[PDB]
RNA sequence: GUCAAGUAAUUAAGUGCAUGUGGUGGAUGCCUUGGCAGUCAGAGGCGAUGAAAGACGUGAUAGCCUGCGAAAAGCUCCGGGGAGGCGGCAAAUAUCCUUUGAUCCGGAGAUGUCUGAAUGGGGGAACCCACCUACUUUAAGGUAGGUAUUGCAACAUGAAUACAUAGUGUUGCAAGGCGAACGAGGGGAAGUGAAACAUCUCAGUACCCUUAGGAAAAGAAAUCAAUUGAGAUUCCCUCAGUAGCGGCGAGCGAACGGGGAUCAGCCCAUUAAGUUAUGUGUGUUUUAGUGGAACGCUCUGGGAAGUGCGAACGUAGAGGGUGAUAUUCCCGUACACGAAAGGGCACACAUAAUGAUGACGAGUAGGGCGAGGCACGUGAAACCUUGUCUGAAUAUGGGGGGACCAUCCUCCAAGGCUAAAUACUCCUGACUGACCGAUAGUGAACCAGUACCGUGAGGGAAAGGCGAAAAGAACCCCUGUGAGGGGAGUGAAAUAGAUCCUGAAACCGCAUGCAUACAAGCAGUGGGAGCACCUUCGUGGUGUGACUGCGUACCUUUUGUAUAAUGGGUCAGCGACUUAUAUUCAGUAGCGAGGUUAACCGUAUAGGGGAGCCGUAGAGAAAUCGAGUCUUAAUAGGGCG
RNA sequence: GAACCCACUGUCGUUGAAAAGCCAGGGGAUGACUUGUGGAUAGGGGUGAAAGGCUAAUCAAGCCUGGUGAUAGCUGGUUCU
RNA sequence: GCUAAAACUAUGUGCCGAAGCUGCGGAUGUAUACUUUGUAUACGUGGUAGGGGAGCGUUCUGUAAGCCGAUGAAGGUGUGUUGAGAAGCAUGCUGGAGGUAUCAGAAGUGCGAAUGCUGACGUGAGUAACGACAAAACGGGUGAAAAACCCGUUCGCCGAAAGACCAAGGGUUCCAGUCCAACGUUAAUCGGGGCUGGGUGAGUCGACCCCUAAGGCGAGGCCGAAAGGCGUAGUCGAUGGGA
RNA sequence: AUAGCACUCUGCAAACACGAAAGUGGACGUAUAGGGUGUGAUGCCUGCCCGGUGCUGGAAGGUUAAUUGAUGGGGUUAGCGUAAGCGAAGCUCUUGAUCGAAGCCCCAGUAAACGGCGGCCGGUCCUAAGGUAGCGAAAUUCCUUGUCGGGUAAGUUCCGACCUGCACGAAUGGCAUAAUGAUGGCGGCGCUGUCUCCAGCAGAGGCUCAGUGAAAUCGAAAUCGCUGUGAAGAUGCAGUGUACCCGCGGCUAGACGGAAAGACCCCGUGAACCUUUACUGCAGCUUGACACUGAACUUUGAGGUUCUAACUCUGUCCCGUGAUCCGGGACGAGGACCGUGUCUGGUGGGUAGUUUGACUGGGGCGGUCUCCUCCUAAAGAGUAA
RNA sequence: CCACAAGUCGAGCAGGUACGAAAGUAGGUCUUAGUGAUCCGGUGGUUCUGUAUGGAAGGGCCAUCGCUCAACGGAUAAAAG
RNA sequence: GGGAAGCCUACCUCAAGAUAAGAUUUCCCUAGGACUUUAUGUCCUCUAAAGAGCCGUUCGAGACUAGGACGUUGAUAGGUU
């Protein structure tokens, strides 16, 4: 805090409580007692623990019937209405779409849809797998995730 | 996450001041004095919940003594006579009867002195 | 009816409690043209062609702020844009400008007083006094240019002193000052710890001085290693709190080897890579901008974006605003276009110049004396620097491998240049936050480094909020043509009426109900009559409390406190066990005789990266052995396993 | 013995008219005198007919800013059930 | 207050008397059996320094483009009600736009004290005091209001300063009109107060200028790790000389 | 402080002081001058001691530094040896003979240098020497209000004198002294409200009314006396006595009243400043060795004589130049000295950083601090002052 | 016996001894006081180590020496008011 | 029975807040309605006594108060003689 170098008044004789600086944390306008600094909040996760958690999440989704397997999922043109109809026929209005590769047309079509996101097979994360109501997965993506074992 | 204390602190102080209603001067206006006053009131209540039983037993014994001496007995002799006669009516009911029904108390005293004889 | 005894009711000068209604005061809640910390990408300077920082002027009205400079809220040209505009506090008003294209936005020019390195001399900064040229005036002046010092170069001139040199002058060129952090170099403490203190530590830290660049420094082995192997410099992870140093105290603390980031070498007189300027060419980026989809009805309401019912766009459901909560009302967003003129960066050519007084390194290596640096404090002390005194050989030669000698291995000093990986943020653009929300966050959200204090260096505040829109209360009344209020009127709301959202507490009034003027103390607590109001009429509710038993505050510190031991006038707001790293133990989860990665790469919480760490075997000072080992002559005994 | 320069006694004043004074008396008053303007000496230093006196109401080592959040085996305080 | 006691000695029969014991209702810790149980039985439940266990509230992040809200959120102020507690819930009035379940996550997470910090307001108390004991009185005027302003008639005080000038220092305080909220230790129509407008005229007065003292700076120069010290020629510097 | 007095240093580029140096003051002075130290007009004067510390002068005897490096002993390898082992030279580790100054030890002088001027019963011991003049119950005398005289009715003060001076004394001056002093003590005249013993009066406050309007303090108060109890001196506890509610003018006995985290005392392994023959450094001063540093003749490694060319001059003249700086040149006087750098011995409260124990019927002074035996010690062990 | 660091008693086993004919006795003295940790150095020995290698210097291990550190569990090599 | 400057009376002053609030003399007030909480009941109209005070002139009484005298039917104060 700016200033505060000098003793405000002498140690004895004035009748006041003794003080050393006008920027003491007791005083209004003084420094904070334990001042914070920038922090790093990342934790370490064991590789095996992460992979096991992903496996458990996928198995729970399967046995809860929130994972929908589809042979092929492609879009003809970058059209939000076309994508919306394609998801509505599958009954997956709120969904995360996982594909072996991310087609630019599909990405552009999905960008503006609320509660719809599209990811590559190698970019799935545990929070995304849980947040969405359904996960629509292609067979090729399922095979790659199989090879990676979650 | 900076936390302000105003709402909770105000609620606590207001509850203490509400419990301090009716006291004299600063005891019902000033938080420090009011807070000291409420604790002392609680301590007094705890002690007096024990003192009350003794005070009421003393009152009953005095009234029974008056009735017995009206009927020609002392309190101790009347109690001993009732114990010997096996009557187990307690002092609260005995004092109530002494206050409100002279004839029944006279009958009880007759029973006690008959057992003493 | 008189008299006499006994015993009720009736007063409030003032006060207490409760409730109602106010005042003062400015907490709380909600909010934000202000802060804090970062990521990505730039940039890393300005100045004698006069800087940073200031003084004074400049307006129809002109005090302050902003802009500008006697051409003075502006002038000229080029480009954009298409209906308002004459900067803000700050309304009104006037004169006005503008589709013959204003205001406004971007680029390039013109002008640019005085002080300040200030540079014609001087000086108490914003002032005083000059000289010389050219033109101009006829009076006592005006215009423009010039007139500092130091260093270098050329020229001229020139003493003691004969040649000369010193000195002196003219011309041309260059430098000085300022500013955040980072770099390099010259000097360099003490508080503190060691539970005292002097060696030591703190620490080459704080501070002072000089001086660069966008980075700097270092750098191509007279280097390490010890299987005869590696191969310039810099930075990160390990090795490792190990080997060592140390009043062997407190403490200080490596290297070798391994894993990464980045990778690059070139010359000493005919002389290289590289770097810096100038011009040209090509490519990219940047300094204004243009277009840019799609909503209706009904209910509540002051107001609809809110309820209910249906519809449309989406490469656009980011954000902001509009009278309450909007993808379809406005500005915008995704996307697609766009530059007269100027700037940056990249690559390639031409010319300069530099590299580049230097051609294999002598007062040098080594030595005696005193110091300093190396993790290393004189130690068994190698190696580096040198204040003083000395002093080689020179490839059949010389340096090193931690005292010293021999053998081996390795390198060639006494001459130079060199990018990247690394360090930082005065500043610019965009974006972000389990950061703050007016006692917080910068000292400063507001005309703040201001008011104020000090001779001076210096120190250093407080102060945000009417309403959607001023629609900011015409007119009447009391009053001093005042202040203040009462009506009327505006507004959804005026107890939103100007220091105006909400309006808590301390503190101070008025009103009603009950108690209170014969009675002694932490002011309550357990009982308890009477009264007033309400009432489901009650074994009910609210207020009060005659009379009565018991009863000497709180905190701290102490053997022990009502203590006449400490602290507190009261209220509201703020105020004290945290953060990073290492280690040990306990829970819990994964894997399990195995477990786990670090730096780093990676459009990146994934996936790679096995160097390293812990566990799996002890004994011994150690060499050495090993389910054993040490001691011993001992296979005895015994200690650790 | 006036001006001027001092400060020996007493009363008052002591939240003063005043952070050193007023009143009544007192000393020197041509000298080692008093005084204006402008200069010099700077902190382990200055100056001192010497009291550790004075050096901006501060002196057995001035003031300001930094080291600095010095250290304190001492005192105080430490917030819901 | 007490004397064949209400004193002392000895004996006896009753009674009073504690938060001790018993009775009735409720809560909780540990252990043993029911071979989950939340159930019975048994033994426990005063506590400073300390150790252990379990919870309540506050701010922010996800869940949350969800749920509540102008038919009224947060905040403020009453009332009723629930739990063993920190606390929870419902609703009248005020207020006028936000709030946030559940389960996880992170903390600027709880104040009565530190002669603690900032602001506001009390008690003393309508108390002390209103700053030289040179001194005032009356008539008229103006004005809402006159002991204090203006005019007039009397009285008193200074007169080597309580009068008249200059330097330093200050900076509009000078003059006129107008106003009285704040300032003036009272009121004020008055003012050194607010507002508006005026006012400073030099060859001879002073400054500037010429000249120098103490002293300062100082081309070259001497000296010093750097910064710098001293100093020659010069150049400044009045408190002095020059119409 | 002072005029006067004394001691001492200083030969001029003075001693001394400031400054890192250049340089500046001393001083534009020259021993009748300048610095330091003590005493303090004047009159009479100023005794004894040189053992100690200091200062001055000698000595070349003993001790001692850097420098120098004679001897002795190890390490290593050519080679000689069956082996053990031996082992030159060369490098290297160590040992340290000889030379070597000042200082110190030693010998004298010095007190207007710092200092000293006794003991124990006439005597004796011991000293370096044992107080001269003058003065003395004093600015010095504990005992002490010593004793005597004067003053007073009565005098712990005053004056005179005496002298068993606890513990005067001659330039840290002795004894006096005219004049002088807002100087200390004592006694008189006049005078008085200083007092016996206070009274009256005048002005300014106090008090009342109108206007403005503070302060320190403060846990909360429905805030009596007495005797007792009690963290040991009670408004608040126990017993008892007294007392209707509330102001105003006075008063200061209590509220251990207000004010300032006691300054006395102790403690902290706190602070600061001052002193010294406390410890350890440094500045300053001083000695020798090496360098700057040369030549020619002599004597018994050292000493001497001479020279000039290094170097010095706060000496003269000339030039830059209009100049008491500075530089160059010419002279003159010195001269291998002086002086400076590195190394080294000595001195060094000038200056700096620090240390200087604890127990303890408070602290200090005294005593104690580790080990063995007995008692206290209560019939096992252990048990404090 | 004991906070630690320390202290005390000890049968018996192996080797080499002395005295006794022998069974045997002897690891100082009737016992309990006669003492000083660590660090740093000195001397003797050693089938330990030895910074490229062979040596060496230095270090280790075993035995032993230098304390009125007496404020005697011993703050420094070195300290009064 | 006697018996002291000592005790209670006696002398002077205060004294019924002596809540136990005492005593004596003298003086004053003798009207109508409405209603319900049917009671020393509350509201209207009429009435206002004996006295006390405010105010004024003042005091040998006085800080302010209190106390004493007087207010035209009058000597209370000033003036006048």
């Amino acid at each position: 805090v700016s200033g505060g170098g000098k003793k405000p008044f002498r140690q004895k004789g004035t009748g006041r409580a003794r003080a050393g600086s006008i920027r003491s944390p007791i005083w209004v306008g003084g420094g904070k007692t334990f001042a914070a600094r920038p922090q790093d909040w990342s934790q370490k996760v064991n590789r095996k623990m992460y992979r096991g958690a992903m496996q458990c999440i996928l198995a729970e989704l399967v046995r809860q019937d929130r994972l929908v397997l589809v042979e092929e999922f492609a879009v003809a043109a970058p059209k939000t209405k076309e994508l919306l109809a394609k998801l509505n026929d599958l009954n997956a209005a709120r969904a995360l779409i996982v594909t072996d590769a991310v087609d630019e047309n599909l990405y552009l079509a999905a960008r503006n849809l609320p509660h719809v996101d599209v990811v590559d097979a190698t970019a799935i994360d545990p929070v995304s797998l849980i947040a969405f109501d359904k996960v629509v997965m292609s067979v090729a993506a399922a095979k790659k995730i199989e090879v990676e074992l979650g | 996450a900076r936390v302000k204390r105003g709402v909770v602190a105000h609620r606590r102080h207001k509850k203490i001041l509400a419990r301090a209603k009716g006291y004299y001067g600063a005891r019902s206006r000033v938080y420090r004095v009011a807070f000291q006053a409420v604790i002392k009131a609680g301590q007094y209540a705890y002690r007096d919940r024990r003192q009350k039983k003794r005070q009421f037993r003393a009152l009953w014994i005095a009234r029974i003594n008056a009735g017995a001496r009206q009927n020609g007995l002392s309190y101790s002799r009347m109690i001993d006579g009732l114990k010997k006669a096996q009557v187990i009516i307690d002092r609260r009911v005995l004092a109530d009867i002494a206050m409100h029904d002279a004839v029944a108390f006279a009958a009880l005293a007759e029973k006690a002195k008959g057992a003493l004889a």
